[PDB]
């Protein structure tokens, strides 16, 4: 976050952008995503950060239970 | 000056350069792109063809992927630093 | 104003992002962050002795020129992981090992202070020191509190 | 100004400016047509990318006498800069018929605005030329050296065509025709060899013509015509050469072979007589069973 | 009932053309923009005299990009000059895709719309084009309402008509959104033509120029040589041939790609240069001297 | 029947270009990873219930605008067919 | 016939008719206009391949 | 006239972009086949009207036109490296007699 936004695709290629409808400085911040139109490259929401916890928490099981 | 410069630069628009990867014929030459694919681009009459020569770096219009001329070949800062030693 | 409001339409957002390897001077390769390779005529209106090894550059999205100059990105990792000198774990406190302390405190403390003195003999101070051998013999700990004496910004940092 | 001008290229697309232009300011019949020419120079080949019509009178009584609009012409380069940096001032076309010295004066109000020698190119727009009905002609300073005063003049250049690959494709796209010569097959370039000596034949006369109206008409020794003509009757081949030896061995080279290929077509065409009349002897047979199969079923 | 809403066949002119080629291709990858001036009759018959490119911008295409101040200061500069006449309607160029408009350039055209019904907003794609004329398509709106309400049907009454069929998305997209195409033609007079081929005085003065002998003997030599390593393939081409079943023969003999033919074509190539070799060398020897 | 079939035209134009659930966010919208590196958020439209889809299934998404438009796939690889040998 | 461009992008590309088929058809380097995306004309073997020839 | 109706038919099929090939992973009823194009990645896609769901074969490899991916041809065709080892050998020489002893 540069006081417009400095993005980052998956794809790898930067861009400076903005502010869609109106997006709050304090929303955008270093690992967060968003999401940006296909063409004309503005934010619309922010996303919560990273996929990668999504992947992951499929592994995840919870307090399994056994009498002791 | 300054300001009539960037108006200018947008108009003679980024130019993509190789190297000359091979020498096939004098009409007809290999070159491998600094951005990636393998290519035969041709050589204008303008420019004679014993300039050109394997490793030299070259510039090729994007539109139709054919040398207009030569360029310099890249500057290396290693090959002048070993020269340079010794004083 | 012609010219700056041609200049400013360019500039309308997006716009590529881009480093500049080198100039080869004249004329300008970047590299670019779609991960091409581009050689460009130097615009004139940046100037090429502002434009540095790996500084950072706004160049259009269509034909790529080096349209302005961008504040290198910054990364927040390397920033939270700097100042870490706090608390100081206070030589005294880290367990055993008197030797290695005052090996320590030759190579870095009092070069540090002593500075003009470095300078005047003209001999090299200490470039760095590596820590080395087993585990548990407090590498860490002694880095924290001999930079905090030294009152020098402590990175904490793993390549 | 800058020397080099030694080549001129030219974009059909200016032929085509050039009678457009012409006709929307209904200019016609002895009325006469001015406008710029844009392109690069400061360069061996002038390269003329594009003309303009200007604002223009032309007036029959005194034809030392004329309009143009000097301040619009600054304008118009303004808004092309901007479209366009590589398109400059170079100078300005006429419509003919004919070179003029009124196109003398009116040079020399382009020579302030062209930073290059202000190119004069003489589009006849009508096209009665033969061949090419555009000359180019380049204003020199030049001492004319016979007792005379320092001469301004137009002397000629030779000028081809031209055409940006991008524009090519579609002018080739355009075109379809058979050619007076494309040097395409034996019969075409046959066309061209009856052609060529009728060309040469008018060619010569114009030179016995200009003979002579310098002892009838007083036209201007020029020292320098006749010396090229004295190079023409010095280095003109002869017969009883050694030379004419060896043509006369060399012919006897390009029918020999001839006669050979000549021969060689032969044996083609004999090999395709047998192929189709064995198709033939067996078509008799296939023709025979027609008739023997329907009796068959009878 | 209403209004026919018929689509007019653009008839470009050759001039127009050549300036749209040479502006487009040469601009790549940036996209360049402008008006088209030209004079409109019937209900069918527009007729596009001349193009223009209007002064580059940063925002390329867009509806903002164009602008009423371009517009008029070039219209000013050709009103002086009397070439002046109406705008019929606007290009742009589309180098990395196909025949189609962006979301934006309806609204582009929207403003045009405005300005004059009949404006046509044209997709010049020229690099792509092998050709060049091919894949250039003019197109004209229609609403959103006249989709619902079926006046498709009306704009094409009595008339043949192209609707455009390249690009599979892209052109569903265009044809049930963007605009509706009809046929797209061009025209040019046929003193134009005279100067399009250009005729030269090196067209004839080439055919009295001699070419040096070495030349004539090189070529001699070599078509004759060549002609000796295909005619042994041909002796072994009728060593047989006559057993059944032509495909099998054309395999076995190697009758594919043709040795006989081959020699044929060598042959007739040289014996025509030959002839006008000693054709020119006759007429240059007696009409000289 | 004539319902379904009406329906499943329309909507699917062709190719469909494969998708993998990767969560549900409840307002009928998912975040997809495509087989381009850019992923896509994405609204579920039509077809499949929301319920019936759970995280780590694979989706049919439309070429044009990419929305969940059923499943048919259940994460079908051509392993599972090499290693299926009950015959 | 079956091809590979410099990517890898595996195209079934057209031999234009009356061309090579006796060393096309094994494995050489081969090139393919670029806007058509057919194989419109042969290369020798010798392009890009190492010469070990000495 | 065959001849020249002949040099412009081979210039119109080299025009085509794109042209691939896949192989049919399996086979649904919906007028469909999955294919893992193979350049690319997964594409359920409708058959072309030439050929359908009926005549093709589970693994079979197969034609696509341009970047629609509608079915061209089935290519029996397959890449392996055993017909690979077979052209380098071709046609194994050679009588019983000469070995014989
Ligand atoms: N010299 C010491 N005195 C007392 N406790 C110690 C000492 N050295 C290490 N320990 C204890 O062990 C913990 C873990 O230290 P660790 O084993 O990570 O040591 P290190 O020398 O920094 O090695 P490395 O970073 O290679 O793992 C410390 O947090 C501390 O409590
Ligand atoms: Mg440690």
């Amino acid at each position: 976050i540069i006081k417009k936004y400095v993005i980052n695709l998956k794809q790898i290629a930067k861009f400076v952008v903005g502010l869609g409808e109106r997006v709050s400085p304090t929303d955008i911040e270093e690992g967060m995503r968003v999401g940006v139109d296909r063409s004309k490259y503005n934010i619309e929401l922010p996303l919560p950060p990273r996929i990668d916890p999504s992947v992951t928490m499929m592994t995840v099981e919870e307090k399994p239970d056994v009498t002791y | 000056d300054k300001t009539e410069n960037d108006i200018k630069a947008l108009q003679s628009i980024g130019q993509l350069i190789g190297e000359v990867m091979k020498e096939l014929s004098e009409e007809k030459y290999i070159v491998k792109a600094s951005s990636g694919p393998r290519y035969i681009v041709g050589v204008r009459n303008s420019v004679d063809r014993s300039k050109l020569k394997k490793g030299v770096r070259v510039t090729l219009d994007i539109t139709t992927l054919t040398i207009m001329r030569i360029l310099p070949r890249e500057t290396d800062p290693l090959v002048y630093n070993m020269t340079s030693f010794e004083q | 104003k012609d010219n700056k409001e041609k200049i400013k339409n360019n500039r309308q957002l997006p716009y590529l992002v881009a480093n500049v390897v080198e100039v080869m001077d004249k004329a300008a390769v970047v590299k670019t962050s779609s991960r091409q390779t581009v050689f460009l005529p130097m615009v004139g209106l940046v100037d090429p002795d502002k434009l540095k090894p790996n500084d950072l550059v706004g160049v259009n999205k269509d034909s790529y020129l080096i349209l302005d100059t961008l504040p290198s990105e910054f990364d927040s990792r390397v920033k939270a992981m700097e100042v870490d000198e706090k608390p100081t774990e206070t030589y005294s406190d880290v367990g055993g090992l008197d030797k290695q302390i005052e090996e320590l405190v030759e190579a870095i403390v009092l070069p540090m202070k002593r500075a003009d003195k470095f300078k005047d003999m003209g001999i090299r101070a200490p470039k760095g020191a590596l820590m080395y051998g087993p585990p548990g013999t407090g590498k860490t700990l002694l880095a924290r509190a001999c930079a905090a004496q030294t009152n020098a910004t402590f990175l904490k940092l793993a390549a | 100004m800058s020397l080099q001008h030694e080549k001129v290229t030219i974009a059909p697309l200016v032929l085509l400016s050039a009678l457009d232009h012409y006709e929307r300011t209904q200019t016609k019949e002895n009325k006469r047509c001015v406008g710029v020419i844009l392109g690069d120079a400061n360069s061996s080949t002038i390269r003329v990318t594009n003309s303009f019509a200007l604002p223009f009178e032309e007036d029959e009584k005194n034809s030392d006498v004329w309009f143009l609009d000097h301040n619009y012409i600054e304008n118009m380069n303004e808004m092309c800069k901007k479209i366009n940096a590589k398109e400059k001032l170079i100078g300005w076309y006429h419509s003919g018929p004919k070179l003029r010295a009124s196109d003398l004066k009116i040079n020399e109000l382009f020579k302030k605005y062209t930073q290059n020698n202000p190119l004069l190119l003489i589009v006849d727009v009508k096209q009665q030329g033969v061949g090419l009905p555009t000359d180019a002609y380049v204003a020199i300073e030049q001492v004319k050296d016979d007792g005379t005063s320092t001469e301004k003049t137009f002397l000629h250049l030779p000028c081809t065509i031209e055409a940006e690959e991008a524009e090519e494709i579609g002018v080739e796209h355009l075109l379809r025709d058979v050619r007076d010569q494309a040097a395409g097959g034996l019969s075409i370039r046959l066309t061209n060899q009856l052609k060529s000596l009728k060309g040469l034949q008018s060619k010569l006369k114009d030179v016995v013509e200009y003979l002579d109206k310098v002892i009838n008409k007083e036209l201007p020794i020029n020292h320098t015509i006749l010396g090229k003509l004295q190079d023409v009757f010095n280095l003109l081949p002869n017969l009883g050469t050694p030379d004419d030896d060896e043509i006369d061995v060399e012919n006897h080279d390009r029918i020999n072979i001839s006669n050979n290929l000549q021969k060689a077509l032969t044996v083609k065409t004999n090999d395709e007589l047998m192929v189709i009349y064995i198709s033939n002897l067996v078509r008799s047979i296939i023709a025979f069973d027609d008739l023997i199969e329907n009796k068959i079923q009878n | 009932t209403g209004r026919d809403d018929t689509k007019e066949t653009v008839y470009i002119s050759s001039i127009a053309l050549l300036k749209m080629l040479k502006h487009g291709r040469a601009g790549v990858p940036m996209e360049v923009m402008g008006l088209m001036l030209g004079e409109f009759v019937d209900d069918y018959t527009v007729n596009v005299v001349d193009v223009f490119a209007m002064p580059q911008s940063g925002t390329g295409v867009s509806v903002e990009a164009v602008d009423d101040v371009f517009q008029a200061k070039m219209m000013d500069m050709l009103k002086q000059t009397g070439r002046d006449q109406m705008v019929v309607g606007w290009y742009h160029s589309h180098p990395g895709f196909g025949c189609w408009l962006s979301s934006v350039d309806v609204n582009t055209q929207k403003s045009f719309e405005q300005l004059n019904s009949r404006a046509v907003a044209v997709v010049v794609d020229p690099i792509q084009s092998v050709k060049g004329k091919v894949v250039i398509d003019a197109f004209r709106l229609i609403d959103t309402g006249a989709l619902i309400n079926n006046l498709e049907p009306r704009q094409t009454t009595s008339n043949t008509g192209l609707l455009n069929k390249a690009n599979i998305q892209a052109l569903i997209h265009g044809l049930n959104r963007h605009y509706y195409s009809l046929n797209i033609d061009y025209h040019k007079t046929a003193k134009e033509t005279k100067m399009l081929m250009n005729l030269h005085k090196e067209q004839w003065q080439s055919g009295l120029k001699m070419y040096d002998y070495e030349e004539k003997e090189e070529s001699n030599l070599a078509a004759t040589k060549s002609m000796v390593k295909i005619a042994e393939q041909y002796s072994k081409r009728i060593e047989e041939e006559k057993e059944l079943t032509e495909e099998e023969l054309k395999t076995r003999y190697v009758g594919r790609q043709d040795p006989k033919k081959h020699l044929s074509e060598t042959a007739d190539e040289t014996l025509e240069n030959n002839i006008v070799s000693v054709l020119t060398a006759g007429v240059n020897s007696v009409a000289i001297k | 029947q004539e319902e379904e079939k009406k329906q499943l035209e329309e909507i699917r134009g062709n190719p469909l270009s494969i998708g993998t659930l990767e969560e549900i966010i409840d307002d009928d919208h998912a975040i997809v990873t495509s087989p381009t590196m850019p992923d896509y958020y994405v609204s579920i439209l039509s077809f499949v219930d929301k319920e019936l889809l759970e995280p780590g299934c694979s989706v049919l998404l439309h070429h044009k605008t990419m929305s969940i438009v059923g499943v048919l796939q259940d994460d079908a690889d051509p392993m599972v067919s090499v290693m299926k040998m009950d015959k | 016939g079956i091809v590979s461009s410099t990517t890898g992008m595996s195209y079934v590309v057209r031999i234009l008719s009356t061309l090579d088929r006796e060393l096309l058809k094994p494995s050489m380097s081969v090139a393919l206009h670029r806007h058509s995306n057919a194989l419109v004309d042969i290369l020798p073997p010798d392009s890009d391949s190492s010469i070990s020839v000495m | 006239n065959d001849k020249v109706r002949f040099i412009k038919d081979e210039l119109r099929l080299l025009q085509e972009p794109g042209s691939y090939v896949g192989e049919v992973i399996k086979i649904v009823s919906d007028k469909k086949v999955l294919v893992k194009v193979q350049p690319e990645g997964k594409y359920i896609v409708d058959v072309a009207k030439d050929i359908n769901v009926k005549d093709l074969k589970a693994s079979q490899r197969v034609c696509l036109r341009s970047d629609s991916y509608m079915l061209h041809k089935v290519l029996e065709n397959k890449a392996d490296p055993l017909v690979s080892l077979m052209m380098v050998e071709k046609v194994p020489d050679s009588t019983y007699d000469m070995v014989g002893g």
